[PDB]
């Protein structure tokens, strides 16, 4: 008859970043 | 200034383990260290291989005096990331340190440095707005062959992290330290013995540290080589030094390094102990008292299970692969629970029925790295590594798509099984049962002619066109499960009388069946064909409902007593409500 | 646990990558195992190589709190670690220990507590303490090979129905003054045995603890002073059945009567038909009453007949009279094969992983329902 | 909502684990019950233990806000459960706790909220009470198994036709006196 497709789902990697500050003075 | 060790310093007093063997990669690394450019040796290989021991074995040699004298006495300077980015809060503070560093070290220009785990220095140092990394730093130095350093990261870290700064990748050489040979490892322990035998005041034999590198590689696989067989050996002393609470302090033989192997793997302990030694004697007899009838199914079971503790198993093969196939009713998927609770192991239970797509493997084994399942992981390959040592039934096999069914096939050939995370299941210890109903059809089934005829070679048909030559090839035995018996059916039963009394004593009642009552029951219940679950109907219509209705309301409500006999002219069960 | 913790003592005791890291499901006890070799040590019942040693636990939250500055972390982290070589006694025990692979790590660098800590412990100076879960272990732990190379796996497995019950029993004066209640012999029994019938979600140690934990507060806040200070079968029972969402063992005074009248009830609604009634009602009145299956359903019935006859109007008037919700599931969508993934969820790593099984999801969310498939045959 | 309040109050009085999880549907009243108790309390409608008691609200975007540098999510959440912890009188109450196990993990950030109140609830030092719905509870919270086992689930059930007439009752005059206007007992049904 007719061959039944699966469709993948892909999955992102987004990660969020911090910011360690130095004093001027 | 305290941010580098002397490693020659710490070798010389005696701190740095000695660097057996590994002669070809340390004559490398220093080849790599007299050239013009490009001196920089990076030693690159899996975690436990040995790389930090030979960048500390090469200033514990360079004391002793065995490397060559184009670099003897030259200083090698272990720097820790730690101590250097600590206390960098200022502006230009870590950049001072470490350019300090780096300017002392080429004022010396007979001194090397080891940065253990490389990988770190990129972005060491940075921050929002950041001057300068530690990676840019050196950069300069190393490309002008001003300073020589040594490097260590593992395969993992050399990918993602390292070669993606090429500038940095080129003015380094990759070695791969491949981890020993079998032999190899035996030395290197025979060298390191006195420190070890030092620490724990033990003694270790020659078989001890043979028989722990042997039995580490065939049973820990989740660890290198110079990694594994050091943790038997280390912690056997402990065991060892610990061992002696009445002062009983002897050699360390080879039945303490397979003790400390079993542990450390969850494989069941060599030299079962009397207690448990017993339990296997009667298994069998004691699935019996639980399952009657389908002795050779019992047998099967115990036998591969005695064989595999007694020594006498399967190289790198499950304890056992059975097809349970036969009629329904029968104590297919009984006797397997019933093995995990005598056996006291975790039944891992899989029902293969939800698994018709062919799809569905990607449940068994996890999703491939990038999609959204990846975390999810494998239920069978994770639930073997959480239980070892358990019994893996999966009943209505038949039930799946016939891509389940290549899954098993390393299972049973290698005992291994590869998840999406790249971890190896054992199922070494694991006692495979399926249960199937292939042709089940064919013996309800009556055949057109004078005779009947046995539909059980027509079922074992339907099966070798369900599984594959291969698949069938490497199951240790297919059970055929024959119909239920008169007399096992008067067992069966009395089974499921028991069944009853246990919930009525919950409620304060109890229950008393003559034989004459219960061999009435198994005439009206006792069906061939369907085996023996109408026997839990005719219990629930003759025995349960009445029952419940008094339990209910009736004399029953607060606890009472219950006689059940038949009537022999009107051939009907009589139920006497004693109350209390 | 004196297997589990004579394994971890043996560890501790090694010279080198001794740090025992404590495996096992949420609520085995990993964390009891770590706290409790302080209060076997205070006792006095360790071996003397262990004698004298203390525990630090560690809070990783505290110690990142002002770590803004750049170096900040890696200078008090340090410390910490500087403190624990020189003293030679004492353990740190890391909580949660699969935290430490990305601590401190501001910008896309690769220098954290894991990375720290890892030369310490591969030289034996410190002996560190982990407690992880199984996923969190497979997924994270043991992603960084060096860390995992340098701890020593403690698999520790929930303990037998037996072996809880005294672990319970030794808990039982913390609860019983908490509550000011006292626990009955056959109450720590029943609250074991009851719990692994039912709650399926949960591990034998902490669950059973909880029917504990939740029956001493029951009973507090309940008035009449015969009740209170005692715990009896019967309140752990109920609480039980709270917590499953399943009717109580005891029948109520209210559902006998409705059982009673319940084929009554339902032949005036649906006339005829007395041999369906009857065995709804009477699988049902087996069920309460509690002589019925040990893992299987109240009733599996195969209603067949002509069209009009009853079978779908039965089915929807119980519900009704039990008041109980109805599970209605229409078989003729499922006729193709590939439908059934809608039941069950589709597998890992495709596009409808996250909806969820419908009749998994509609049976967890209402587990007392009648579960109704019309027209299965068309499927 | 006798019920769900009473289950919820029996949770609150636990010694470990304290910590009662409202699970329902959207439409629901979840956060109210959480948000109810509080009205219950100056009333004087609870039980004389869970007297004297206030409960915090907490939200995840005020507790995110300006936190890009290193440390700042994790001082003000500590200094919150220390304050808390301080107090042994007062209940948070997170609206959406499925929204705790990413909140500060910024790259492989396992250190968050959803690791970091686990010592706390273990130790039964503080009391929270959460809300989630069932598409999140199973897909988000349920997966962390160690924060679930610190939760003890308090599924809520859609009122009945005259339960809910009586609700309709109570709200009647907050919303007669928004819109100037007086609904008939009729027009409720
Ligand atoms: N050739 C060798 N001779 C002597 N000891 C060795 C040798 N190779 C490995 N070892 C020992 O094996 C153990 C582990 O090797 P190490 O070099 O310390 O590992 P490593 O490279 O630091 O591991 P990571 O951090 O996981 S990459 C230590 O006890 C080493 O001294
Ligand atoms: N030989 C037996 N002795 C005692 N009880 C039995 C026996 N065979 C079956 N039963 C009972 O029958 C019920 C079903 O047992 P199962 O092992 O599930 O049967 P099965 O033949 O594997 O079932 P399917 O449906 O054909 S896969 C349980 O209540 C068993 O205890
Ligand atoms: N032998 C035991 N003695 C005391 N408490 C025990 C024991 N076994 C289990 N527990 C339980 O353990 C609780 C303390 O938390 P644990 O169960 O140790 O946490 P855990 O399993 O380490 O947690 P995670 O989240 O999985 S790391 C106690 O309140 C008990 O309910
Ligand atoms: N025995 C009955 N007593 C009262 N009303 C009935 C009875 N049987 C059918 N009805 C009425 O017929 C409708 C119910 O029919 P159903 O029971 O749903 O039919 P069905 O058995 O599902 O039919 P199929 O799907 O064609 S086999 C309602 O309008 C009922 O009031
Ligand atoms: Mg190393
Ligand atoms: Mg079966
Ligand atoms: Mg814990
Ligand atoms: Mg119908
Ligand atoms: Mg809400």
């Amino acid at each position: 008859g007719k061959t039944n497709d699966w469709l993948d789902f892909d999955q992102l990697a987004e990660e969020k970043v911090r910011d360690a500050l130095k004093p001027p003075s | 200034e305290n941010f580098t060790t002397n490693l020659n310093q710490l070798a010389r007093v005696g701190g740095i383990d000695p660097l057996i063997g590994r002669e070809k990669e340390l004559e490398r690394a220093i080849q790599v260290l007299c050239r013009r450019r490009k001196n920089n040796p990076l030693l690159v290989g899996e975690s436990g291989v040995g790389k930090t021991a030979i960048a500390e074995g090469l200033a514990w040699r360079i004391v002793q005096g065995d490397v060559p004298e184009v670099m003897a006495d030259c200083t090698i300077y272990s720097l820790d990331i730690g101590s250097l980015l600590a206390g960098t809060k200022y502006r230009g503070d870590f950049e001072k340190r470490f350019k300090a560093l780096l300017k002392q070290l080429e004022q010396d220009t007979n001194s090397i440095l080891f940065i253990d785990e490389i990988h770190t220095i990129i972005g060491a140092g940075a921050a929002s707005g950041g001057q300068v990394d530690a990676a840019n730093l050196i950069k300069p130095l190393l490309s002008s062959g001003k300073i020589r350093v040594i490097g260590s990261t593992t395969y993992q870290e050399f990918s993602n992290i390292f070669e993606k700064d090429r500038a940095l990748a080129r003015r380094f050489q990759k070695i791969d330290i491949t981890e020993p040979s079998i032999e190899e490892t035996v030395q290197i322990i025979n060298g390191l013995k006195p420190k070890y035998e030092a620490h724990h005041d033990v003694r270790y034999t020659a078989k001890a540290v043979r028989a722990a590198v042997e039995l580490a590689v065939k049973y820990i696989n989740d660890r290198h080589l110079p990694d594994k067989a050091i943790d038997v050996i280390d912690e056997a002393g402990a065991r060892a030094r610990l061992m002696p609470v009445s002062k009983r302090k002897k050699t360390v033989n080879v039945a303490d390094i397979e003790s400390v192997v079993a542990r450390i793997a969850r494989i069941p302990e060599k030299s079962v102990s009397q207690s448990d030694r017993d339990t296997l004697k009667n298994l069998g007899d004691r699935l019996k008292m639980l399952v009657f009838g389908q002795d050779k199914a019992i047998e099967a079971l115990t036998e591969a299970i005695k064989m595999a503790r007694a020594g006498l198993g399967h190289e790198h093969k499950p304890v056992g692969s059975f097809l349970f196939a036969g009629p329904t009713g029968v104590g297919k998927t009984e006797v397997t629970v019933q093995l995990s609770k005598a056996l006291g192991i975790e039944l891992l239970r899989f029902d293969m029925s939800e698994y018709m797509e062919r799809h569905t493997v990607s449940r068994l084994i996890g999703a491939p790295p990038g999609y959204v399942g990846f975390d999810q992981g494998g239920l069978l390959t994770d639930a073997v590594i959480k239980h070892p040592h358990a019994v893996l039934l999966l009943d209505e096999i038949e039930k799946a798509h016939p891509d389940v069914f290549n899954i098993l096939l390393q299972v049973m050939d290698n005992g291994t099984l590869t998840d999406n995370n790249g971890r190896k299941a054992d199922f070494r210890n694991v006692v495979l049962v399926m249960t199937t109903n292939a042709g089940v059809r064919e013996t309800e089934r009556k055949s057109i002619g004078l005779i009947h005829q046995d539909n059980s070679t027509d079922a074992m048909e339907e099966i070798k066109k369900i599984f594959t030559p291969e698949f069938r090839n490497r199951l240790d035995n297919i059970i055929w499960f024959d119909h239920l018996s008169t007399d096992v059916i008067h067992q069966v039963v009395d089974k499921f009388i028991v069944e009853l009394q246990v919930q009525l004593d919950q409620k304060g009642v109890s229950l008393e069946v003559s034989q004459e009552a219960r061999n009435w029951l198994a005439e009206k219940g006792y069906d061939r064909a369907m085996g023996a679950r109408p026997m839990a109907r005719v219990i629930q219509d003759n025995l349960k409902k009445p029952l419940a209705n008094e339990l209910l309301f009736g004399s029953l409500v607060d606890g009472g007593q219950v006689t059940v006999a038949l009537d022999k002219e009107k051939n009907e069960l009589t139920y006497g409500f004693q109350s209390a």
